[PDB]
DNA sequence: ATCAATATCCACCTGCAGATTCTACCAAAAGTGTATTTGGAAACTGCTCCATCAAAAGGCATGTTCAGCGGAATTCCGCTGAACATGCCTTTTGATGGAGCAGTTTCCAAATACACTTTTGGTAGAATCTGCAGGTGGATATTGAT
DNA sequence: ATCAATATCCACCTGCAGATTCTACCAAAAGTGTATTTGGAAACTGCTCCATCAAAAGGCATGTTCAGCGGAATTCCGCTGAACATGCCTTTTGATGGAGCAGTTTCCAAATACACTTTTGGTAGAATCTGCAGGTGGATATTGAT
């Protein structure tokens, strides 16, 4: 399954950037679930903007706009 | 004179619970609630319109605006009452 | 017969990655998830390549910061190992939970 | 001369909602459906919370809803609590709730 | 016709009481000054913005609505001293 | 000796205060704190009696919710005594100085 | 056409660090920034009108709004830059 | 025809800012004093970041600014970091920082 | 302290993906000038509600005493993560139809702007109504000492 | 585990502040009805750029081995807190002078609304330039074993 696509070593690299020194084992699945919830919430709003504009193509801007209506504003993709 | 949705909230209060009142302190809160929710939706709908180079917020904006702002089932039963008040209005002319 | 002690490699990795800005999750795997999740909100969708990317940048940017708080959470309980309860804690207090 | 609210089956003043929509400057023009839809949604959301409030007031043997009741209703309802996750209801107190690990005795 | 040194009026007893509503059981002794410190900062930010809305309307009386709009700017919408 | 053990009066207060709404800060002293802090921002100010009440309701609400996150933070270090570092962690994670 | 602040970001970039440049993705960030600060300041200036029941969003409002949005020193200097630019404009033909 | 921008002495489009203000539905009327001020304020702030980002790059022996350089410049200034506290600059990485209680025992 | 295996630095090198430069087309700006309109500052002032002094009294803060027990310090060790080298299954990179995202045109249902008519939701104010605060007492726990 | 000291629960009872109920004026709303304007759905289409495939690339999955982290058990010091005596200062019921918010009417400096002209920032195809990203080499600092 795709969620397992986000691999342990990837997760290990993320945390590192966060300055993590030692990582429990369960962290990997906990991180997966959190990443999903994150995505679902974001993509849900993104796709909603899509269906409002009447397209079948999620756009950079739909994502930006979604990421905005939360206090997750993103710089570097138009808008 | 300062308007408030007070009489309207009251009318509805009597619909759900015929024998229940509401102190003026609570009514005030309800007033801040209708108002707060109003701005929030109109706003999101304001933004939705510009994102699409649009000059009139219609019931379609309002809706999406409501699906983006409210949570799960709440969105759904709000969207229905939405659609239903419109459809009925629309045949009354 | 040469071996580095546990943590000496970790500490060098932290240094390594806080210095680079490249994405840490592999794009394909990631793009499958973005598509998999979306399929549940609307069928047969297409993504602009710059859309999936804005999505990754935001996702890792998000995750990184969270580990930061998770780590502070472990350190707070006098540990160096982050655990599930650390994340959960950082999320509850952030408001993402309850 | 029927009010627009009656035309739509609502209690909430479509006439008002509509007017406010204009003076708020959310856009150049405003559909004629917008005001109706909105008012309908507002009315629904105030009916949802009042329902819960009324109930909360019943559990406390009261006939008149007070601040505390609107809060008990909101904070006890998953969704409403989210919709008002950054709202602070004056004179509302909080949900009774003591952490598990703080209770005396064992087992 | 006087002066100003107010954050001691935030009594130990009152700070206890607020800790309770928060579900707190045991309080450290250094909590009291830390709390006072936190509260002040908080009051400063709100009152600062609050008074800004006041000045800007060329008034000399901080209103309820001023505090409210200020409380909204800081993500703490307050319900009910007038919508 | 009929003396309640320590921890029994606490839980009694917890239940007590969570059951009510009334404000926990002596009104007058809070009011001076408002006029003290405001005055040092701009002199010659006047507050509507309702303005001050709002600042209280709002401050108490904040603090109250601040403790919960604090309390959660001590329990995390395996304690029941909230300490400054707890308030401090919550404030950090919260983005109040993170 | 797809407007953007690219080109005014480059004219400024050159008064500060003449010999310095800036990649594409970086100019994209600075466009997003000028829009963020624009929409932010705009909005608060908008509200500032509405609260005070005024149909005009004048320079005055922009001020108060920059005072609410920007952090201390940052606002001190932004408030001046602003008063300087408005003074230099009025006192001209 | 010697301008609105040049008149106020700015590099930022006073006319464009004024057209964006009207068309954003922020108010029924837009004084002429608003776009100028605002324009001036947008320039200043942009000069401010470029200044710091310009330095950041010098410090790394580079003449061209990238995301990496705007981030180290924004997260290292107390004020801007606050102003963009909830903003994520794509491809900006994070500041170098290792919790002391994680460094070697020495 | 003395090697021994690695990791990190730095000075130099150069191919190229990305940034700079010049030309030419043009819809959309943005400036300019005339005519009409009006938002909201100014001057006057009604009247609300804020600052403030007064006095009495008990709610509640303050400060001390004294013991319960929580939390940090310390020793101990079971077992979980981390380092590492082995092997290839998946991602990454570059070539290609076609699905749509947009650019343009048409034109009608639907949204202004304008003149009236009529219904209504504030509210200023005198008067009657009623839920429940808060004082009371006693049945039922909930604790703590033994 | 039975006892004694207390706090909690809880239904009855009644003064009363806050509320549900008018009679009357109404400016501000909302609704009715042409006349005029136009935003955007809709049909058609060219140019993107997004999905798909196959070959080249390099990160990951796995099992052994053991450092050492972090939970458990033990201990005791000193802090936090329950109980209590004392009395201050917050809380309350009032009343008063007047600051200053807010309603009304006046009137012009500034904003809107076309109409006509000049410039300009954005796009597209072609050519040429360059900052620095990886690659190599050799020096040396870092870390781990003895």
């Amino acid at each position: 399954d795709n969620i397992q696509g986000i691999t342990k070593p990837a997760i290990r690299r993320l945390a590192r950037r966060g300055g993590v020194k030692r990582i429990s084992g369960l962290i990997y699945e906990e991180t997966r679930g959190v990443l999903k919830v994150f995505l679902e919430n974001v993509i849900r709003d993104a796709v909603t903007y899509t269906e409002h504009a009447k397209r079948k193509t999620v756009t950079a801007m739909d994502v930006v706009y979604a990421l905005k209506r939360q206090g997750r504003t993103l710089y570097g993709f138009g808008g | 004179r300062k308007e408030s949705y007070a009489i309207y909230v009251y009318k509805v209060l009597k619909q759900v619970h015929p024998d229940t009142g509401i102190s003026s302190k609570a009514m005030s809160i309800m007033n801040s609630f209708v108002n707060d929710v109003f701005e929030r939706i109109a706003g999101e709908a304001s933004r939705l319109a510009h994102y699409n180079k649009r000059s009139t917020i219609t019931s379609r904006e309002i809706q999406t605006a409501v699906r983006l702002l409210l949570p799960g089932e709440l969105a759904k039963h709000a969207v229905s009452e939405g659609t239903k008040a419109v459809t009925k209005y629309t045949s009354a002319k | 017969p040469h071996r580095y002690r546990p943590g000496t490699v970790a500490l060098r990795e932290i240094r390594r990655y806080q210095e680079s800005t490249e994405l840490l999750i592999r794009k394909l795997p990631f793009q499958r998830l973005v598509r998999e999740i979306a399929q549940d909100f609307k069928t047969d969708l297409r993504f602009q390549s710059s859309a999936v990317m804005a999505l990754q940048e935001a996702s890792e940017a998000y995750l990184v910061a969270l580990f930061e708080d998770t780590n502070l959470c472990a350190i707070h309980a006098k540990r160096v190992t982050i655990m599930p309860k650390d994340i959960q804690l950082a999320r509850r207090i952030r408001g993402e939970r309850a | 001369a029927k009010t627009r609210s009656s035309r739509a089956g609502l209690q909430f003043p479509v006439g008002r909602v509509h007017r406010l929509l204009r003076k708020g400057n959310y856009a150049e023009r405003v559909g004629a459906g917008a005001p109706v839809y909105l008012a309908a949604v507002l009315e629904y959301l105030t009916a949802e919370i009042l329902e819960l409030a009324g109930n909360a007031a019943r559990d406390n043997k009261k006939t008149r809803i007070i601040p505390r009741h609107l809060q008990l209703a909101v904070r006890n309802d998953e969704e409403l609590n989210k919709l008002l996750g950054r709202v602070t209801i004056a004179q509302g107190g909080v949900l009774p709730n003591i952490q598990s690990v703080l209770l005396p005795k064992k087992t």
